[PDB]
RNA sequence: GAAACUGCGAAUGGCUCAUUAAAUCAGUUAUAGUUUGUUUGAUGGUACGUGCUACUCGGAUAACCGUAGUAAUUCUAGAGCU
RNA sequence: UGAUUCAUGAUAACUCGACGGAUCGCACGGCCUUCGUGCCGGCGACGCAUCAUUCAAAUUUCUGCCCUAUCAACUUUCGAUGGUAGGAUAGGGGCCUACCAUGGUGGUGACGGGUGACGGAGAAUUAGGGUUCGAUUCCGGAGAGGGAGCCUGAGAAACGGCUAC
């Protein structure tokens, strides 16, 4: 329903709000990462291609890439990943969470799109210290072997 | 009318201390404070700074008259700071103290960022 | 349990640590190291309960982080360290060397030693036997490996390693007529000479030991220690030539102390 | 120097005795029938070059900025740095 | 080594190789080859792999436990005892599979039943012998409301971790 703008050309981002069928026909039954015309979007997007990327509704749960179905389905996730970053959390530990699919539909609150088209010294002590000492094992070794092979 | 005595006395150079364990006899007296102890201590040791001392574990044995404990003599105040438990720093006034509420010491905070 | 247990609660810690049973609920617990931790004496129990030289945890924590204590010749900041049998502590703030040595009793003594009989220490071998390419090396109770030993040094022997070249200096094969010191179960700290050794197939080889002064003992394998070739140990041994006396004679000998005086 | 990323620990402690009668457990065996962070000690050729003494340096990412959903909680989407 | 086709070496190859350092600190200091932070080189940290060691575990051998026969037969299609071949595991193993054999246990008490039964060190009483007890702070085991299944990790079938009922 209300849109997120965001452009990452100049860096600038910004919230609006729309509420008409015949300017959201083209918004519904589209995936995260599909590029979406601003010509239909309102008259002033012209030129402007809008990408429909992320996007959550209320109850404020998420869409997830993948998920293809209107529904607000229960998925077993990795901490850090994609809509589940619990903090805290006890690496490797796994929770069952709720999130939208991935076509957009009519049920959602908030979707976002972004903006496509606007119409020394020490290293080099340390390396040759190195050769130092890892040469002086291979001396080592040519004297405290042979010290025994001759016997 | 007192005396003062010491005993299993060693000096370790490790820690720059001499540690020893106290005799002391007040017949008559109630108890000798270990501040009316410092300036003995100091003057018959000369240690040249009466706050290199720290004594303590004081009993006054049943009876009467006689009270024992340990002693400890720094030779330089740069090691009575930096080797010395917390406490006894502050007894002898030498820094101050601070009160806890532990409520969100960690758990509350531990929730935000 | 699910894992390593890390505590060790001050009645479980070994007999001979002589620590005391109402100064708190936990003991040292000596860190995995080059001792078995059953034969060992942590450097927290040599500095706070024996040398005094700290009072505390927290100050055997100064002692040691100061950088001041070594073993075997090189500074240990450990604070429970399974230091074992001839393990050599030097203070150089002291110019004072320790031997860690039994006495008769089973329980650990700090002999102390000069600096030239302190430069090497002394130890026995586990086993000799090949590893990479073909090269002989051999494994300590101390946990050292030597490579490349004297193809004479067989299992059971001994050994004494310079604290500089850090390689062996002189060896003595374990044998029937020389001095061991054992350092395990009843009999251990009793110094005394092979008279027998007999082996069973399938089990341990006992060892018959007579102290210099007469008694007889014998001890499996595991705890013997030879010392030095013949009757002359090549360390200097603690205040009581490693004679275990009867108590009787311990006896006899406080009211001989106390009627000099 | 706070915060955050990376590392380690959280498998110890602590409480209780429900289960369980050759079973757990105790003395004593075994591993040549095995796994073991670490501590301690030793150890370390050739990565291609047609073995003729080595031939060059990547973004994206937290914390931070900014814009949000939700009633919500160490619940959560996107843009921008490093 | 009590005992090994052991340790280990050599050789033929094999692997889409984990590995064989693009890491971080103070202390400055001999001396020009183009006098160029110049040729240098030490003391440490962190880390990667093999072996040994140590802290462990896991599996394990013999012997040892209370009352009950109104508990004399139990186990065996679906692992019950063994053999082989294999899979799985860190590893032995019916731990599992295929095939073959029909075995294993039992009046020296199997199996089952009771326990207001976790085991032990030990506690009370004790002339000796014994009788009763042992939830409990030391050790070993087990368990997180009941079960079951898992990820992270060297280590967890973990609950001051998760997944389902
Ligand atoms: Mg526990
Ligand atoms: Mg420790
Ligand atoms: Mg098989
Ligand atoms: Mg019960
Ligand atoms: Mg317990
Ligand atoms: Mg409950
Ligand atoms: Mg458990
Ligand atoms: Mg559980
Ligand atoms: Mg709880």
């Amino acid at each position: 329903m209300k849109l997120n703008i965001a452009n990452p050309t100049t860096g600038c981002q910004k919230k609006v709000e729309i509420d008409d069928d015949m300017k959201l026909r083209n918004l519904y039954d589209k995936r995260i990462s599909q590029e979406v015309v601003g010509d239909l979007l309102g008259e002033e997007f012209e030129g402007y291609i809008f990408k429909i990327m992320g996007g959550c509704d209320k109850q404020g749960f998420p869409m997830k890439q993948g998920v293809l179905t209107p529904g607000r389905v229960r998925l077993l996730l990795h901490r850090g990943t994609s809509c589940f970053r619990g903090h805290g959390r006890r690496v490797g530990e796994r929770r069952r969470k709720s999130v939208r699919g991935c076509i957009v539909s009519q049920d959602l609150s908030v979707i976002n799109l972004v903006i496509v088209k606007k119409g020394t010294p020490l290293t080099l002590q340390r390396k040759r210290a190195r050769i130092a000492d890892k040469k002086k094992r291979i001396a080592k070794k040519k004297s405290e072997a042979a010290e025994y092979q001759k016997l | 009318a007192v005396t003062l005595r010491t005993r299993k006395f060693m000096t370790n150079r490790l820690l720059s201390r001499k540690q020893f364990v106290l005799e002391v006899i007040h017949p008559g007296r109630a108890n000798v404070s270990k501040a009316d102890l410092k300036e003995r201590l100091a003057k018959i040791y000369e240690v040249k700074d009466s706050n290199c001392i720290f004594v303590f574990k004081f009993r006054t044995h049943f009876g009467g008259g006689k009270s024992t404990g340990f002693g400890l003599i720094y030779d330089n105040l740069e090691a009575a700071k930096k080797f010395e438990p917390k406490y006894r720093l502050i007894r002898n006034g030498l820094a101050t103290k601070v009160e806890k509420s532990r409520k969100q010491i960690k758990e509350r905070k531990n929730r935000t960022k | 349990a699910r894992g390593l247990k890390k505590h060790l609660k001050r009645l479980n810690a070994p007999s001979h640590w002589m620590l005391d049973k109402l100064g708190g609920a936990f003991a040292p617990k000596p860190s995995s190291g080059p001792h078995k931790a059953r034969e060992c004496l942590p450097l927290i129990l040599i500095l706070r309960n024996r040398l005094k030289y700290a009072l505390t945890y927290r100050e055997v924590q100064s002692i040691l982080m100061q950088r001041h204590i070594m073993v075997d010749g090189k500074v240990r900041t450990d604070k429970t360290y399974p230091a074992g049998f001839m393990d050599i502590i030097s203070i150089p703030k002291t110019g004072e060397n320790y031997r860690l040595l039994y006495d008769t009793k089973g329980r650990f003594r700090l002999h102390s030693v000069r600096d030239e009989d302190a430069k090497f220490k002394l130890c026995k071998v586990r086993s000799v036997q090949f590893g990479q390419k073909g090269i002989p090396y051999l494994n300590t109770y101390d946990g050292r490996t030597i490579r490349y030993p004297d193809p004479l040094i067989k299992a059971n022997d001994t050994i004494k390693l310079d604290l500089e070249t850090n390689k062996i200096v002189d060896f003595i094969k374990f044998d029937v007529g020389n001095v061991v010191m054992v350092t395990g179960g009843r009999n251990t700290g009793r110094v005394g000479v092979i008279k027998n050794r007999e082996k069973h197939k399938g089990t341990f080889e006992t060892i018959h030991v007579e102290d210099a002064q007469g008694h007889q003992f014998a001890t499996r394998l595991g705890n013997v220690f030879t010392i030095g070739k013949g009757t002359k140990p090549w360390v200097s041994l603690p205040k009581g030539k490693g004679i275990k006396l009867t108590i009787i004679e311990e006896q006899r000998k406080r009211d001989a102390a106390a009627q000099a005086a």
